[PDB]
DNA sequence: GCTAATAAACTAAAAACTATTATTATGG
DNA sequence: CCAAATAATAGTTTTTAGTTTATTGGG
């Protein structure tokens, strides 16, 4: 769904913009409609939340509360609303420009990516947007931008960088983390690796493997790298397996579900030529590196097929 | 340090305390090097986990009392931190210190010696 | 209890300690059988507040209760009975108490 | 485990005394610092224990019965009631109330107070990562004079250091300097040189001590002890962590509308057709497509979601250039070598990290976080260690795991095609961007919602008439941007936008 | 210790919340 | 004496917070426990009245989840369980109300606690049940219903350790009245679902540890009055028990116990798969944890009895009797031998159906054998098995060889003489064998009288 | 004279970090 | 048929992934 807005730069610059969800962790919009195990009537099935201590309590006898460290604070949602900080509806403003190398994918917040144009069929907005795109591209600057989806959506801090395409030009928005959203965890210096310094021959075998396990190719001698295994134009097979099972059960309401299909592995399997190349350095490094390791496969009673008594054609006493 | 189960450090600390008590059978004192070795090994990696600390400490103290003086503060501090035989081991170690009762009553009352004393464990 | 008129009356004493310690207020009004509720419900007869906080002000925002001074409660205690409302103790009041004042009290 | 900190407060005379008798006294400023520490611990980690004790007063409260040394609160999680009773003696009139219900005039004993706090630490029933002591005083010579008690306290402090007690002292307001290296600097738990002079300073770190930082600071925990499998058997242990993690508002608590005590709930399934109780095994899931209600159980439903066992399945090596930075699925994680199951894992990790940094190719792998989860495609980029001027690790060595979106991770997109712009307007935009050029810093921002939430909760805890107001770090400096820029906005607006047209819906 | 938060030992020093300022 | 003052102090030692108070409470509690556990006959009544006062206090006064009371209440429940053991069935006065308390304790006083106390309450209740039978058992249906609603809670917050509820829900306390009799079908539905979840799974959810044992215990406690041999649910549970034995620590021993109790309930569906059952029980009654050995032994003898019955009442009787019995028992040549002898004795049944001469044939060869084990100078650990088997075959026999009569009765009397030097368990075994041979002898009136007179005289 | 959906805090387990527990093998 | 010395499983409170909501614009 299109999100109209205005790219506000200060109080004097406004650009009508067209925002769109480009990348997202897609999920099916049909949850499992749990029904009866007897008559398959979800209507006859219903949950019953109850409050008590017995000493039963009602929904109309409780409020919202919170834990204040070693303490408990009763704080109703009404009070929460009244003292809530509230953002502005659909407001989206820029905060400034910074170097692209100041931000890395490690700071990429959110689970979605927003490809944003200027507002559809606003030529002035589009030309202004493209001028910003070219200027930022040449300056290698990225625009820190404050974003609010609507009145009731919390404000977010993210950055927009221009995606360069000959058919279209967009600013790609990815949310950025607050200092609240960070983990400061130390890790040992793998550079000062005295007890884990690999032998040179091991390093050479590793490089040989990577050469033999590289998933790209040199195309046309133009040095345009040719990937052999995209996974970006390849759909997630989970829904394919789901549909396999659904179809089987619909056709076979009693048969057990079929296993995963081989082509599903193949679309998950990288090119086997790369595997054949890697086969030898795999064994080389396996020999080269000493690695030593420091419950529910619940089968039937019988690891065998059948048993039981049978003594036909035998009455010799 | 080798703790796969008790026997290793238990018996070995026992014989160490024997040797310490029997520094050429206790007539000249120049193995304070070994006393410092064991003092570190106690403080090292067992001012942290402190479980086997008291174990070997009691072992050597039985086999050599005049060493826990380096750890009188330590044992006192760790007193109100267990609930089982470990407490009994600490009590035994304290018992081995007679030069150690210069002032202890405040330590006992502060550590509520009267309380654990009240519970009957023969 | 002692002043059973305080019973069937739901007093919501969260505030007033500078005037008189709120525990003392609760004890005295329970000795009259007051219905001390720790959170103001629809049946809360009156809000008892003498130490105005963010919570008391928030209650004032919701024009649904009477923000009674604890001095009014001491008045009811010494009278051994629920005094009728007075336009000098309820900092904020429900529209019913507003009509009560405007019908029997001058501005 | 947790951590222990005790605030030891002098009471003899200097705390109430002020340098000018019109500003904060070494007494009340200690009150403020401890209140700030309480707030910071409540926000960050209440599981730590905090204790406050007074010495040099005319009475005492320690169980050990040591005179002049009054204990206020035990080593315990920061409770708001502690803060309230503390603020009861806050300010120049709060210490008036202190001198009303309490007082001073009797010499203390540092040996005795160290004894008391050692007992207090002995009272801890939890793993204390550190044993820190906070001292609030400005003089040392009261014990620096009598060498008996001086050496006694030195011996006791040495013992505490043997116990691992992280003793600390605070440069405190005194009209005669902090006066150390006289009885201190030879007795404190110190291992670094900061200042040993007689500095007439009144604070060394009260500034950030009073600084109210509101964040969680989760302890380091391995997000997953994963096992990277190269082909089928060359498997190594790897520690997966989330160096970036979205913070969330603390869960709401169900509690009365009448007494506000916590209320547990219970949800049950009842036969809507009968009212009879329904078993978990008494129902089945379904999805209706067309005329067919496909009915299924649960275990099969999760198994059809499980394709691989938990771990990482190496799919190969792909050049870093083949990775679309505009393509992003969900926040990336960090992968460190782990050598606790597969010995030699860290050596191989070092080898592969070096080789990947050289060749500049990421490791594409099939990822199964845990069971009953469809594996994803993830790129492991070799991210090297980086250290600051202090050589403190600012970037860890290892790899960065970035999700690689599938074909079905996008949405349909109706739009217009590419539209050019004049190079003059591009140059104007370059000038304007350079005008408002600001340095990015990852910690320059906080959630205003969360900040205001913390302030509201605090005000509720302290029953303030009003809450603190959250400053916003996300505001664009519109007046400042216009001031810095000038009429360049008007120039470019006339350049692109015709004067008749106003950008509007 | 350098680069360590006073309030939380073992935790890195907490820099101020800061803000945006053009250069 | 000391109990009064200590319980008074404990009633006074819980007048504040200060979890150290709870620590001293549990110290004095353990002391009172170790004191009252000591035997007495007059201090016992003081223990009873103090049980009254103290149980009341710790029921009402705790009212909390604070561990300063949780440790104390946990030790309280342990002490009350060891006190229920047999510190006087005259506890029955208390038995009712404390029941209520602990039930309420499990829910209200223990409302946020998920630890040992629930387990202690459950085991106390179960001991109360299986100790007190049909004198005050009038309060179960309400509790049965409440726990029935409780178990179907949509949260797994009842841990495996809490699945003792099933053993609790295993109920035959008074008559197993009609209400839970009706609910038993839905009970079975729940058990089938739970055990299918346990035992047919690939979702990293075995949860078998306690859940398996508690389900088996419940089923045992209930199948005493249900599950006739015409249900596919019956054979499904049978298959579940099968898979229990080897899907690849003593849960399978509980499985063997459960089967042994209701081997008959699974008849007509256990004829098949005989050899696997035989071999698996054989190997099971060979391993450590002699509880496992005895469980397998009892299960095997019950299974053998049942299969003997069915094959005796079969026209297709040939299969089981010829394929396994004589072959395996001969291949046998410690308790292994007694098992083989018992197998001979039970196999004697169908010999009357087919080849009635082989009845007396095996009888005679058994006489020869026991004679050969009679004269050699241990040698007595297997005498009762011989007696049992020969009594069985004699019961099947109708035209006995009276030549072996003096020999057999002399063997019986010498065994009776060798009754000493006997471990009590097999003393009971041998007395059972003697009464069984007497019952078998009872079929032959005049021979009965003469032989019994002679043997009693000689003994 | 208009139900094309999305910004959803919920009652989510589908880690357990570290703490007693218990059979086992027992020992003489 | 009780006869003691030794590892496992699972009592915590932790994150994270299926969840459910009020604003969307179609006779």
């Amino acid at each position: 769904i299109h999100w109209p807005c205005r790219l506000t730069i200060g109080s004097n610059l406004s650009i009508r913009i067209a925002a769109y969800k480009s990348i997202l962790q897609e999920r099916v919009k049909k949850t499992w409609t749990v029904v009866d195990a007897k008559t398959l009537k979800k209507e006859d099935i219903q949950k019953e939340t109850v409050y008590c201590l017995e000493t039963e309590v009602l929904k109309e006898d409780i409020i919202q509360g919170f834990r204040y460290g070693s303490d408990i604070v009763p704080f109703s949602k009404v009070d929460e609303e009244q003292m809530k900080y509230k953002s502005e509806g659909k407001c989206f403003s820029v905060l400034g420009f910074c170097k692209s190398s100041q931000v890395q994918r490690r700071f990429f917040m959110g689970n979605q990516v927003l490809k944003v144009f200027a507002a559809r069929d606003d030529e002035a907005a589009a030309v202004a947007l493209s001028s910003l795109i070219h200027a930022l591209d040449d300056l290698d600057m990225v625009a820190i931008v404050r974003y609010a989806y609507d009145k009731r959506a919390n404000p977010q801090v993210g950055v927009a960088f221009p995606h360069i395409k000959h058919n279209y030009e967009c600013l790609v928005y990815v949310q950025l983390p607050f200092m609240e959203d960070l983990r400061q965890y130390m890790f040992s210096s793998l550079k000062n690796s005295k007890k884990y310094a690999p032998t040179e021959a091991q390093l050479n075998a590793v490089d040989a493997l990577i050469d033999s396990m590289s998933l790209a190719k040199k195309d046309e001698k133009t040095d345009t790298l040719e990937d052999l295994f995209p996974t970006t134009k390849i759909p997630n097979p989970r829904f394919q397996r789901l549909f396999q099972c659904l179809l089987h059960r619909a056709l076979h309401p009693r048969e057990p579900l079929p296993p995963i299909q081989q082509h599903i592995w193949n679309m998950l399997n990288p090119p086997a030529e790369v595997t054949t190349k890697s086969q030898i350095p795999l064994s080389k490094i396996k020999t080269l590196f000493p690695l030593i390791e420091a419950v529910t496969a619940q089968e039937i009673f019988q690891d065998n097929h059948e048993d039981g008594p049978t003594a036909k054609k035998l009455k010799t006493e | 340090s080798f703790v796969r189960y008790k026997e290793v450090y238990a018996a070995a600390a026992e014989v160490l305390g024997l040797i310490l008590r029997y520094v050429m059978e206790r007539k000249n004192i120049l193995e304070e090097s070994l006393c410092e070795l064991v003092a570190k090994q106690l403080k090292q990696h067992q001012n942290t986990m402190e479980d086997k600390f008291i174990v070997c400490l009691n072992k050597v103290t039985k086999s050599f009392p005049p060493l826990a003086d380096r750890f009188m503060n330590a044992v006192f501090f760790l007193l109100p931190k267990f609930h089982g035989v470990l407490k009994t081991l600490c009590l035994e170690v304290v018992l081995c210190r007679v030069e150690g009762m210069t002032e202890l009553y405040f330590q006992l009352k502060s550590k509520d010696f009267v309380q654990v004393m009240r519970h009957r464990d023969d | 209890k002692i002043s059973n008129i305080f019973e069937d009356v739901e007093f919501c004493v969260m505030s007033g300690t500078d005037s008189q310690p709120k525990p003392d207020l609760e004890n005295r009004i329970a000795e009259f059988g007051g219905y001390i509720v720790q959170n103001p419900g629809p049946d809360t007869y009156c809000v008892i507040a003498g130490s105005e906080n963010i919570r008391v002000k928030n209650i004032i925002l919701s024009n649904k209760h009477d923000v009674v001074k604890p001095a009014w409660l001491l008045e009811c205690f010494k009278t051994k009975s629920f005094v009728p409302w007075q336009p000098r103790f309820m900092i904020h009041m429900c529209p019913s108490t507003k009509e009560h004042f405007a019908r029997e009290y001058d501005c | 485990g947790r951590d222990s900190l005790i605030f030891l407060v002098d009471a003899s005379k200097a705390m109430f005394e002020s340098q000018s008798e019109d500003e904060l006294t070494p007494f009340d400023m200690s009150i403020q610092c401890i209140q700030s520490v309480y707030i910071s611990k409540i926000i960050s980690s209440d599981r730590d224990l905090l204790a406050v004790v007074f010495y040099g007063t005319e009475k005492d409260k320690n169980s050990v019965n040591f005179k002049n040394i009054y204990v206020l609160q035990e080593l315990d999680n920061p409770g708001a009631k502690r803060i309230l009773e503390l603020d009861q003696f806050k300010g120049q009139q709060g210490q008036k109330r202190f001198q009303d219900m309490m007082g001073h005039g009797s010499d203390y004993s540092l040996s005795e107070v160290l004894w008391v706090c050692a007992n207090l630490f002995s009272d801890v029933q939890f793993k204390m990562s550190h044993k820190r002591i906070m001292l609030f005083t400005n003089e040392d010579n009261p014990h620096g004079n009598d060498s008996a008690k001086a050496s006694r306290a030195r011996t006791k402090a040495g013992d505490l250091r043997d116990t691992g007690i992280f003793l600390d002292l605070m440069h405190l307001k005194k009209p005669g300097g902090f006066d150390i290296s006289l009885f201190y600097r030879d007795i404190i738990s110190i291992a670094e040189d900061e200042d040993l002079r007689v500095h007439f300073e009144e604070s060394s770190k009260l500034e950030d001590l009073l600084r109210k930082v509101r964040a969680k600071e989760t302890r380091k925990r391995a997000l997953s002890r994963l096992k990277l499998k190269l082909n089928k058997d060359i498997v190594i242990s790897v520690g997966i962590y989330n160096l970036v993690q979205k913070a969330l508002k603390p869960p709401p608590i169900k509690l009365y509308r009448e007494t506000n005590e916590p209320v547990k709930t219970k949800t049950r399934t009842f036969n809507t057709s009968t009212g009879g109780l329904l078993l978990p095994s008494d129902t089945k899931r379904s999805q209706i497509y067309g005329s067919r209600q496909i009915i299924l159980e649960k275990e099969e439903t999760e198994e059809l979601k499980r394709f691989d066992d938990p771990g990482l399945m190496l799919m190969g090596f792909k050049p870093l250039v083949l990775l679309k930075k505009h393509h992003y699925l969900r926040p990336s994680l960090f992968v460190y070598p782990e050598e606790s199951l597969v010995i030699g894992s860290s050596t191989l990790f070092s080898a592969l990290l070096i080789k990947c940094l050289e060749k500049e190719v990421a490791a594409l792998c099939r990822y199964t976080p845990r069971r009953n989860i469809p594996p994803y495609f993830v790129a492991l980029v070799p991210q090297e260690e980086e250290l600051d001027d202090q050589k403190i690790q600012v970037t860890p060595p290892g790899f960065q795991l970035v999700f690689l979106p599938f074909a079905d991770d996008k949405r349909k997109m109706p739009f217009t095609e590419k539209i050019m712009a004049t190079p003059e307007q591009v140059g104007k935009m370059k000038a304007i961007v350079e005008k408002l050029r600001f340095t990015y810093r990852s910690d320059s921002f906080e959630n205003p919602v969360l900040q205001q939430h913390f302030r509201n909760l605090e005000a509720l805890a302290l029953d303030l008439m009003e809450p603190e107001q959250a400053v916003d770090l996300t505001l664009p400096k519109v007046e400042a941007m216009n001031k810095r820029l000038g009429s360049l906005v008007d120039e470019f607006k006339e350049l692109v936008y015709p004067p008749d047209y106003n950008p509007e819906g | 210790c350098p680069g360590e938060s006073l309030i939380n030992p073992g935790f890195k020093s907490k820099k101020p919340a800061g803000g945006v300022d053009f250069d | 004496c000391s109990l009064l003052r200590l319980q008074e102090t404990l009633s006074a030692a819980d007048r504040c917070g200060a979890a150290l108070a709870g620590h001293q409470l549990i110290r004095g509690l353990g002391q009172e426990c170790v004191l009252s556990s000591s035997p007495a006959v007059l201090a016992l009544q003081t223990s009873l009245v103090f049980s009254r006062d103290f149980g009341l206090l710790v029921f009402v006064r705790k009212s909390l989840n604070s561990i300063e009371f949780r440790e104390c209440r946990e030790e309280i429940l342990k002490f009350l369980c060891i006190f229920l053991e047999k510190m006087g069935q005259k506890i029955a006065p208390y038995s009712v109300e404390i029941k209520n308390t602990c039930t309420s304790v499990y829910t209200k006083d223990r409302a946020a606690k998920c630890k040992i106390p629930a387990l202690d309450l459950l085991i106390k209740l179960l001991q109360t049940f299986r100790s007190s039978r049909l004198m005050d058992e009038f309060k179960i249906g309400e509790l049965f219903s409440k726990f029935y609603g409780e178990l179907a809670l949509k949260k797994k917050i009842p841990d495996t350790v809490l699945e003792k509820v099933y053993e609790l829900l295993g109920l035959l306390g008074e008559v197993h009245p009609s209400e839970m009799i009706n609910n038993a079908e839905n009970l079975f539905r729940a058990f089938l679902g739970e055990l299918k979840t346990q035992m047919t799974s690939a979702v990293r959810e075995p949860k078998l540890p306690v859940l398996a044992g508690c389900l088996k215990g419940l089923s045992s406690l209930l199948c005493n009055f249900t599950k006739s041999m015409e249900e596919d649910p019956q054979t499904s549970r049978e298959i579940f028990n099968f898979v229990l034995k080897a899907i690849r620590y003593a849960v399978p021993s509980a499985g063997l116990r459960l089967f042994a109790l209701h081997a008959s309930q699974f008849s007509t569906c256990l004829l098949d798969n005989y050899v696997s059952l035989f071999e698996v029980l054989l190997k099971w009654c060979a391993h450590t944890n002699v509880e496992l050995k005895k469980a397998a032994l009892s299960a095997l003898e019950s299974f053998l009895k049942q299969v003997s019955n069915m094959v005796a009442k079969n026209a297709e009787m040939h299969k089981n009797k010829l394929q396994y019995f004589m072959e395996q028992f001969y291949g046998i040549i410690n308790k292994e031998l007694s098992i083989a002898i018992r197998g001979y004795g039970l196999f004697a049944g169908p010999c009357k159906v087919i080849n009635a001469k082989d009845v007396d044939f095996m009888y005679v060869e058994l006489i020869q054998r026991c004679k050969q084990m009679f004269l050699t100078q241990d040698r007595v650990y297997q005498m009762p098995s011989f007696l049992q088997s020969v009594a069985s075959v004699l019961l099947y026999l109708d035209t006995v060889p009276e030549v072996y009569t003096p020999v057999l009765e002399h063997l019986v009397v010498m065994q009776i003489d060798s009754f000493p030097q006997y471990s009590p368990k097999m003393q009971l075994v041998c007395c059972r064998a003697i009464v069984k041979v007497f019952l078998a002898l009872a079929a032959k009136g005049p021979v009965l009288r003469n032989c019994i007179s002679t043997v009693v005289h000689q003994g």
